[PDB]
This record gives C-alpha cells, sequence and structure tokens, in this order.
C-alpha cells in the first residue's frame, strides 16, 4: 500500500477493472475507487510525468505496447516490470461482407509466420529508442561491498 | 564480503603507510 | 491511398444513437475499405465489423519509476552512528584525556 | 568515480613529495663538497640513495597492478638509470648534472599525479 | 558486518535472463526439439540472434 | 512436482491457439463471437488460473 | 467483502514494514552518563588519596 497505482480516467482499462470478477483485481478496484490523491489521469502523458515525478510512488497501469515504447523511445527514467495482467490483441478490419477479408487474413498470417512483424517491432521499439540500450548486458547485482562505500 | 578492488587497495595502503612511517622515522 | 481519420479516435457505439464513431464508423458506412491501425479486438466491434488474425499481442502492464544507481556518499560509513554521536565521542575523547592528565 | 588506479595516483602524491626532498638534499651535499669529515658527507649520501630507489620501485609496481600503462612508460626509463648505479657501483661536475635532472623529472611527473588523479575522480 | 549480512539472508540470481543474453555467453549448451515448430522456426530465421 | 525447474526470459514468438471450424460450416460466425465474449468476460483467464 | 475487503489498511501488506533505523544519542546516552560518572568518581578518589 506504499505505492498508489492508478489508470486512465476514461479508457478501456477502467472499464476492465470495473467488470473484473477476480479476487486479485477486485481488491485493486476498491482501492483505486476510494483514494484522497488523484488515482485517475485524463491524459496518458500527464500520468507519465506524474510517475517520473513521484520517484517510486505512482505505478501507472497501461497497455504493453505503449509501455515499451514510452520506456525505450523516451528518456528512460522508468521501466516496465511484471507480465501482462490480461490478454488482448490488435487487428486490421474490413467492412462486413467484403471480398478483401480472405486474402488479407492470409497475408497477415504469412507476415507473422515469416518473422516480419517481430523484425518491424524490434526496429521501431528498440533500434530507434531515445536513450537507446545503454549497457545491454544487465549488470548483475554484486553482493560484495563496493569501494565507494568505504571511500 | 569485500570486493577484489578493495583487497588490492588494502595491501598497497598497508605498504604505503609503512613506508610513510619509515620516512617519518628517518628525518629525526 | 492512406488517409488519417478526421475524428482521430477509434470510436464505439454511441449510447444515444446507434452510430459507430471513428475508423470503425467509416468502415460500416462504406467510407473506407481497409483500416490498418492499432485497434483492440472487442465484442461490440467484431459483431458489426470483420477482423483479421491478431498481428500483435499485448496486455495491461505496470509502469514504475526505474530505480537509479543510488551512488552512496563519500562518508557513507558514518551512517550507523548519527552526527550527534560522532561529535559527542570527540568531545568525550578530549574530556577524558584532560581528566587523565 | 573510485577506481584502484585512482587510489594509486593518490598515494604517489604523498610519496613523490618525499622523493623531492631526497634530490634536494643531494644538491646540498654536492654544494658542500664543492666549497671545500669528507667520509661523513659521502656515507650519508649512500644511506639516502637506497630509499629513493626503493620508493620509485613501488611507483613502477603500483601502476602495474592499476592497469595504467600510459603512466608506467614515464617511469621505466627512470628505473633503468638505477640499474647503471647498481651494476657499476671530474665526478663533481658529472654528479651535479646527474642530480639537477632528477629534481626536474621528479617535479614534472609530480604534477601529472596532481592532474591525472582529477581526470578520474570528478569524471564519475 | 557484510559477512554477517551474507549468512543471514540469501539472494540467488539466475545465471541468465533472456535468449539474447545466452547467445553471447555461449557457456550453457541449450537444446530444442528434434522436429517440430521450434526447429522449423529456428531454421528459417531472419533475425541475427 | 518436484518443481526443480523454472521459466526464465520472455516469449520470443507469439502464436495463438485457435478453435478450428469446418470451411463450409456456418459455425465460425458463432464460435468467433463466443470466444471473443469469453475472452472479454475474463473467463479464460480464470479457467487458466 | 463488507468488512475485510473494504478496509483502509491491509494485514498481509504491512507485514514487515522494516525501515533502516539510524542510531542516535537517544538510546546511547546510557553509556555517556556512566562515562562522566566514572570520570567524576575517579577525580574524587584521586583528591581523597
Ligand atoms: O480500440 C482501442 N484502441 C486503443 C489503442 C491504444 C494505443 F494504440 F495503444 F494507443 C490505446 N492506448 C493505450 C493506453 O492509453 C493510451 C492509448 C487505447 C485504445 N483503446 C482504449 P481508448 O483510447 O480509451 O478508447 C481502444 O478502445
Ligand atoms: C559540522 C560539519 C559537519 C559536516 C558533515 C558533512 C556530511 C556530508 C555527507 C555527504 C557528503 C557528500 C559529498
Ligand atoms: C614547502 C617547501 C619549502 C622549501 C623552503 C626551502 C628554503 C631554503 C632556504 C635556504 C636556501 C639556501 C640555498 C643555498
Ligand atoms: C559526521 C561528521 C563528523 C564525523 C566525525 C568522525 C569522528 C571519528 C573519530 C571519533
Ligand atoms: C594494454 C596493452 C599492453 C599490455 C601490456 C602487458 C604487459
Ligand atoms: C588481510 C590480507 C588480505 C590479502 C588480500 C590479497 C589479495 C587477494
Ligand atoms: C566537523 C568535524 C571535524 C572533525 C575533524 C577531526 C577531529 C578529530
Amino acid at each position: 500500500t506504499e505505492i498508489a497505482y492508478g489508470t486512465l480516467e476514461a479508457g478501456s482499462t477502467k472499464e476492465f477493472f470495473r467488470r473484473s470478477k477476480i479476487a486479485v483485481f477486485e481488491k485493486m478496484w476498491t482501492y483505486m475507487k476510494s483514494a484522497e490523491p488523484s488515482v485517475f489521469v485524463r491524459t496518458t502523458e500527464e500520468g507519465m510525468i506524474r510517475v517520473r515525478k513521484s520517484k517510486g510512488k505512482y505505478a501507472y497501469l497501461l497497455e504493453s505496447t505503449m509501455n515499451e515504447y514510452i520506456e525505450q523511445r523516451k528518456p528512460c527514467d522508468t521501466m516496465k516490470v511484471g507480465g501482462n495482467l490480461d490478454s488482448k490483441g490488435y487487428g486490421i478490419a474490413t467492412p462486413k461482407g467484403s471480398a478483401l477479408r480472405g486474402p488479407v487474413n492470409l497475408a497477415v498470417l504469412k507476415l507473422s509466420e515469416q518473422g516480419v512483424l517481430d523484425k518491424l517491432k524490434s526496429k521501431w521499439w528498440y533500434d530507434k529508442g531515445e536513450c537507446g540500450s545503454k549497457d545491454s548486458g544487465s549488470k548483475d547485482k554484486t553482493s560484495a561491498l563496493s569501494l565507494s562505500n568505504v571511500a | 564480503p569485500l570486493a577484489y578492488e578493495i583487497w588490492m587497495c588494502i595491501v598497497f595502503a598497508y605498504i604505503g603507510v609503512s613506508v610513510v612511517l619509515f620516512l617519518v622515522s628517518r628525518f629525526s | 491511398r492512406l488517409e488519417i481519420v478526421s475524428d482521430g479516435k477509434y470510436g464505439a457505439r454511441d449510447p444515444d444513437t446507434k452510430a459507430w464513431n471513428g475508423m470503425v464508423g467509416e468502415l460500416v458506412y462504406g467510407r473506407a475499405d481497409v483500416a490498418v491501425a492499432p485497434l483492440t479486438i472487442t465484442l461490440v466491434r467484431e459483431e458489426v465489423i470483420d477482423f483479421s488474425k491478431p498481428f500483435m499481442s499485448l496486455g495491461i502492464s505496470i509502469m514504475i519509476k526505474k530505480p537509479q544507481k543510488s551512488k552512496p556518499g563519500v562518508f557513507s560509513f558514518l551512517d550507523p552512528l548519527a552526527y550527534e554521536i560522532w561529535m559527542c565521542i570527540v568531545f568525550a575523547y578530549i574530556g577524558v584525556s584532560v581528566v587523565l592528565f | 568515480a573510485f577506481t584502484f588506479a585512482a587510489f594509486c595516483y593518490m598515494l604517489t602524491l604523498v610519496l613523490c613529495a618525499s622523493l623531492i626532498f631526497f634530490v634536494i638534499w643531494h644538491i646540498i651535499a654536492f654544494d658542500e663538497l664543492r666549497t671545500d669529515n669528507i667520509e661523513r658527507i659521502c656515507c650519508l649520501l649512500r644511506k639516502l640513495v637506497v630509499p629513493e630507489y626503493s620508493i620509485h620501485g613501488l611507483f613502477c609496481l603500483m601502476f602495474l597492478c592499476a592497469a595504467e600503462w600510459v603512466t608506467l612508460g614515464l617511469n621505466i626509463p627512470l628505473l633503468f638509470y638505477h640499474l647503471w648505479r647498481y651494476f657499476h657501483r671530474d665526478i663533481l661536475n658529472y654528479c651535479q648534472k646527474e642530480s639537477w635532472c632528477k629534481l626536474a623529472f621528479y617535479l614534472l611527473s609530480f604534477f601529472y599525479y596532481l592532474y591525472s588523479m582529477v581526470y578520474t575522480l570528478v569524471s564519475f | 558486518a557484510n559477512l554477517a549480512a551474507f549468512l543471514t539472508v540469501e539472494r540467488m540470481v539466475s545465471p541468465i535472463e533472456s535468449a539474447e543474453d545466452l547467445s553471447k555467453q555461449t557457456e550453457i549448451a541449450y537444446g530444442t526439439l528434434d522436429s517440430g515448430s521450434t526447429k522449423e522456426f529456428f531454421r528459417r530465421s531472419k533475425i541475427a540472434v | 512436482k518436484p518443481c526443480d525447474t523454472m521459466k526464465v526470459g520472455g516469449n520470443l514468438d507469439s502464436k495463438g491457439y485457435g478453435i478450428a471450424t469446418p470451411k463450409g460450416s456456418s459455425l465460425r460466425n458463432a464460435v468467433n463471437l463466443a470466444v471473443l465474449k469469453l475472452n472479454e468476460q475474463g473467463l479464460l483467464d480464470k479457467l487458466k488460473n | 467483502k463488507w468488512w475485510y475487503d473494504k478496509g483502509e489498511c491491509g494485514s498481509g501488506g504491512g507485514d514487515s514494514k522494516e525501515k533502516t533505523s539510524a542510531l542516535s544519542l537517544s538510546n546511547v546516552a546510557g553509556v555517556f552518563y556512566i562515562l562522566v560518572g566514572g570520570l567524576g568518581l575517579a577525580m574524587l578518589v584521586a583528591l581523597i588519596e
């Protein structure tokens, strides 16, 4: 309870938590429903700077793709932790009863099978980030005492 | 408990303090 | 030919009138033939519009502030004892010495 | 930051200052013999040269473990001159010129540790 | 103090964290299925990793 | 059991398990909507848990 | 649901709530009083002797 977590003011996340009949998500909804500070932000960018200014006090709940882009393609002062709570999926559409659904669906599955969508994602999300990948090799937490502690 | 960079700093600080004390006990 | 929707929203069924807003609206009313864009697959949309296989999976994730390196200070070894203790030790050190003399 | 090479450059400033006093006392010993018992001034010179050569041996040893090989090259020729003193074991004008260069070399390299150390501490 | 903090609580970390990390160390011999989806996917792969 | 192993790293490629339906059959227009309703209701996640 | 779920605090959450306690003179003054008391007693027996 030390970190207050909030979501968008009017979005799909708030509607999902309002109809989530899960004990893990139910207790989270009643906590976010009654809170003295602002646990709902109208703009996703206003909630982003709120997390950067809270410094470990506001955990914003957003989608996976938007979280990975705002972490890599922006000054990386925040990071994504944990797996996805629910499961969704994007998709291109087509008017009801149109001849441009069959071949289009076959082209989407063909691109996803040939490893093309994974390449386009890794190019626009990682190969073009703002702060980049500084020290890609994750420095393991050295259990030994550092030198600066007794400097 | 102590990183390898500190163990190398202790030995040279030990010899450094020793030679400094030897130099101080020489001017007298 | 690629063109951006004028409304700039994805839109759903309006509560007052049964009209679809945004990109899904232009598809149902025949204003567009293909809508390639990030569009979450839901029940109300698929019931009126056709969808293809999901080209990207996602989920509600958590975003917290990245903990910095937190470089300790130069005098970090003086943390277990407060500043008042260190000074009181020095003043007690000189006090005992003068008394002993 | 705080590296092992940064600490090695800090011990040199305290130790090289003591090497400065040795080469200065050597010039005073040479000046006294030039003006003019005699064994006293020469025997005291033999007792002073041994620590001066042994202390510099640590300068070539500390930087060897500190991976600062760009500084070791500035001290290897100084240690090679000590080998000629131990291998062989007028002379007044020769020793005078062989001592003024020591004061200049032990001072120009002294300012390096005063600046190369800052090039690592504040560069965090 | 550090030796007392060590034996009190233990924090064992995994030697790896992703697939793009083990492809650079090459210290752990990793294996897959003989014939299936994984083998066919790793066969025709355009990405470098 | 005995839970001696564990999963590390994220998913490399993401494919889906779809409910099959005959080509000439008219059940696709029903099973698609039913699967989407079950996914929106959060029943598949609870069933998996 | 109406008593434990709709609660302001949580028992499972604030279980440890451990914080780094920096020691101060508030609990160490016990040895400083004996230190001065020992010096006063030593100066007293010295004057008596
Ligand atoms: O069909 C939809 N497509 C959406 C696509 C995106 C993204 F592509 F990630 F931008 C987002 N965001 C994720 C986090 O909040 C900011 C924008 C929300 C979408 N919503 C919910 P809405 O915007 O509240 O209507 C939809 O309903
Ligand atoms: C910090 C170093 C100070 C050195 C002062 C030296 C003063 C020497 C005075 C006598 C010089 C005699 C020259 C022949
Ligand atoms: C915290 C600033 C004062 C530190 C004084 C340290 C004294 C050590 C010897 C008693
Ligand atoms: C501000 C405290 C300075 C202490 C200097 C060392 C006293 C023994």
